[PDB]
């Protein structure tokens, strides 16, 4: 029992309530029901103008996500990319492929504890929002990690 | 410190057995409710038996030897009589004493003592209470067992894998002598015990919707 | 600001929770037979037939019994101003009842009787006549 | 027969089976006269009665070889094995092992 | 040591589960049984992955696990 | 002012799925049984009904364990109607055993074909008074 | 490898003055240089050993190419259903290999290989 | 791998296809394991079909 664990290594709730309520204020949306966790972020924050490219700040609020995601034991994480209507289909399913790849593959290399990582994006044919006025800078496009918690 | 733990130990079996009895008698009606056993029992109060299966056998005996199947079928115990059906009581109740008198030969009389008496007493107490789930978890499983045995028979006798128990009455009339006597003598045996059949063509094979 | 689950309620016990997880796969296993024998078995009739609804049958009951029968039905028959009959003879080995059901009715009651009963003992309603009678089986 | 009196077996026959105690361990029924033992790091039970191990999960063990398996008709793998330390175990695609204890 | 710290308390343990249950109905982080799941890769001991120590008493530091190997690193040097 | 919630109720997460398969298992077991069982119609039932005679309507207290033909020829005496047999009886005799205080021979004719089982029959004339006894071969 | 923490280094004597205490510094610097090696030669005769097994096999796979091994042999006999009223099991099948494989002598049916 | 792997391209494949009948669409649940004879039959009967052996 010296010897024997007692908890799992690097995990603490206290920890995991702040740094949702920290992420919640931030206005990256943490959304948990049931036993299914969502995580969803504007891309505006995330990429350039209907662009494959990372901001170099991002990296910070990326490097919370993986500190995130070291707290919890999983089998497999979904990340889908969505965006607006720009140009064609061809176009807009290219750059949420894109987009999502990029993002899963930073998040393998970095310390995650997964077995299988799915990626896919679906360009805009799932919007959550009628109030298309904006470009990028409306919710709707935007990238989604679900996972459930495993036990 | 041993005697501590083994007093710990006592108690501790001892209190969660008593708390483990009585939410058992808290949980009552649905008990029995679900172990139905005189709704399992046949036509002339014979208690069907256990049956035990098998899926997907193989051993190896040694290098060039092996053997495998695909199904079996074992009787644990035969099918007999039974004046009364049962009931969960004898699988589930346990007993339940009051140790009471440790007397003195190891009291605490320093600090260290005391608290090391106290820690070791705990931990004897927690490992007492893990004993005890132990033994409802073998008991759990010994009555899961027989009712699968019988709810199992009851499915092969409606896949028509075994034979019905065959009965056997024999009547007589008056009887005894001119100071005793009974009125009329019924003679009920049972002659042939129920066994799995080898044919496979009897065989009868079922499809839901 | 703070987070909850829907059901938040009293702790329970470590040992209730092993029962109830026996009893989940013994209820499954009894699924899965009463659904091949009631698709290998056809049935044919109902008791419907031999057991009407009439008036003065449709005050309701709500019991919990767990002995034997006979008492029990000439209850239910004083309940109901019916003349109580039993044919037959009771054998050696009692007859166990045990019903533990709420608010139906007396018909319904006495046909869930009559199918706890099955090979044993039956029960037929003269309404003519207000009677209810027991019959035991020709056996023994 | 004579003095000698040696019955050839020219043909062995069949190798056995299956020990018909992995039902009762398959039920959670210990085989009579065998002792408890002590099994950390998931959800198995075992239990030893003649130098032979006897384990029970849902689990598939891999590294120290057994010689009989058996299985339920719902998903539970019950083996009767040799004698171990420690077992390895792949749980849900990731490597893990389970200690025993009482040997 | 505090399991559902920054929440309600400690509700109670499914031993079926391993966890214990906060006020809230999020799985904690501890453990509430022996009987859960463990990431266990390193261990104790001597005669891994062999029948054991051989329960022998030895006047010398002959130490054999039962599949006949001999384990010279858990014995001592001559 | 104030409306309590059951005492036994099942506010519990073990006791509900306890509750839940419980009644599972009634609802199977009850399936099983009703399929199980067999019934016959009361178009042919094997009773004897009512002959309703006012000669038959006394009550009496009657209690016998033993043979038939006796038996029946005093309930015939008693209910002043003749009585004869076709067939013959056996080596065996047969038994029946009726203790009881207060009902009509009507339904204690019914009570004995009942007993009687296949071996036997009864029949009753009121046009002309008489009780019948049939044997079985 | 097996690793078993002592915790129980036994004292029979100790040193008084200064040259003792450091001769027993420096024979137990050396004392600890020996053991390293101790486990570094331990770990290179286990590490060749698994090397072996898997030249051996990766060879047999090599050879059986070449066409100068001859493959086992395995019979698989199938019966019926098997067992009395008491127990049964409903398809029994046994494998035995009967051809343990050996090396051929025959030099003529010898298969060479090119490469490019 | 790649070279020991035997295939079959799915053109000439010995292996009955969907007959898409629509009285054959239904759902089931069944357990067996023995003969054929009488698990085909069952199943014909429970498609309205007649069945045969040669």
């Amino acid at each position: 029992v010296p010897k024997l664990p007692c908890r799992v290594d690097g995990a603490c709730d206290a920890t995991i309530i702040k740094m949702m309520t920290d992420l919640n204020k931030k206005g990256i949306k943490v959304a948990s029901v049931g036993q299914n966790y969502l995580i969803s972020i504007p891309a505006s924050a995330l990429f350039a103008d209907q662009s494959p490219r990372l901001n170099w700040a991002s990296y910070s609020l990326l490097n919370e996500i993986a500190a995130f995601l070291k707290q919890f034991r999983k089998i497999a994480i979904t990340v889908t990319s969505y965006s607006s209507k720009y140009v064609s289909v061809k176009r807009e399913r290219a750059l949420t492929l894109a987009r999502s790849r990029v993002v899963s593959e930073y998040l393998w290399s970095q310390g995650v504890d997964s077995r299988i990582i799915f990626t896919q994006g679906l360009g805009s044919d799932k919007p959550i929002t009628s109030y298309t006025l904006g470009g990028d800078r409306s919710p709707n496009a935007r990238v989604e990690i679900t996972f459930r918690r495993a036990v | 410190k041993e005697t501590a733990l083994s007093v710990g130990a006592q108690a501790g079996l001892a209190w969660r057995a008593k708390i483990i009895d009585e939410q058992l008698n808290k949980q009552a009606r649905n008990l029995d409710a679900i172990y139905d056993f005189n709704s399992l029992v046949l036509e002339h109060n014979i208690l069907p038996p256990v049956l035990l299966e098998g899926r997907n056998t193989l051993n190896l005996a040694d290098a060039q030897s092996i053997r495998i199947s695909d199904r079996t079928y074992k009787v644990a115990k035969q099918a007999h009589f039974i004046t009364t059906p049962p009931t969960w009581r004898q699988y589930l109740w346990m007993d339940y004493v009051k140790p009471e008198a440790p007397n003195v030969t190891l009291l605490p009389k320093t600090k260290a003592e005391k608290e090391i008496w106290c820690i070791y007493t705990e931990r004897g107490w927690k490992n007492g209470i893990d004993q005890a789930n132990t033994i409802l978890e073998e008991n759990i499983a010994r009555i899961k067992e027989d009712f699968g045995g019988m709810i199992l028979y009851r499915k092969l006798l409606a896949m028509n894998m075994v034979s019905p128990p065959y009965v056997s009455h024999t009547d007589l009339g008056v009887t005894g002598d001119g100071s005793e006597i009974h009125i009329d003598d019924r003679v009920l045996r049972i002659t042939a015990l129920p066994e799995l059949n080898v044919n496979s063509a009897e065989w009868r094979a079922a499809v839901a919707k | 600001m703070k987070f909850k689950k829907p059901p938040i309620n009293n702790p329970s016990d470590d040992a209730t929770i092993k029962l109830a997880e026996a009893a989940v796969s013994v209820s499954d296993s009894m699924l899965e037979m009463a659904k091949v024998e009631k698709v290998i078995t056809p049935p044919s009739k109902d008791n419907t037939l031999t057991i009407p609804n009439a008036y003065n049958l449709q005050a309701r009951a709500s019991v919990d019994w767990s002995g034997p029968i006979e008492e029990l039905t000439a209850r239910i028959a004083k309940a109901a101003h019916f003349r109580f009959r039993v044919l037959g003879k009771s054998p050696s080995v009692p007859v166990l009842i045990s019903i533990s059901t709420k608010d139906e009715s007396l018909a319904e009651i006495l046909r869930d009787i009559d199918y706890q009963a099955g090979k044993k003992a039956s029960i037929h309603v003269y309404p003519n006549s207000q009677v209810v009678e027991l019959r035991y089986a020709k056996i023994y | 027969y004579g003095p000698n009196a040696k019955s050839m077996p020219t043909e062995e026959g069949i190798p056995p089976s299956a020990n018909d105690l992995l039902l009762h361990v398959l039920e959670g029924v210990p085989p009579p006269g065998s002792r408890r033992l002590v099994v950390s790091g998931g959800d198995a039970r075992a239990w030893l009665s003649n130098e032979k191990m006897y384990v029970r999960t849902n689990l598939t063990i891999l590294s120290p070889g057994w010689l009989a398996s058996m299985t339920s008709a719902d998903g539970t793998h019950a083996y009767e094995m040799q004698k171990s330390p420690v077992l390895l175990v792949s749980w849900h695609g990731k490597v893990m092992q389970l200690k025993v204890e009482g040997l | 040591d505090g399991c559902c710290s920054k929440m309600g308390g400690i509700n109670y343990c499914d031993s079926s589960a391993g966890r214990l249950v906060c006020n809230n109905g999020f799985y904690s982080t501890c453990y509430c049984t022996r009987h859960a799941v463990m990431d266990l890769q390193f261990l104790m001991g001597c005669c891994l992955w062999h029948g054991g120590v051989y329960p022998q008493l030895n006047s010398s530091g002959l130490v054999v696990c039962n599949d006949g190997y001999v384990s010279e690193e858990c014995s001592l040097q001559k």
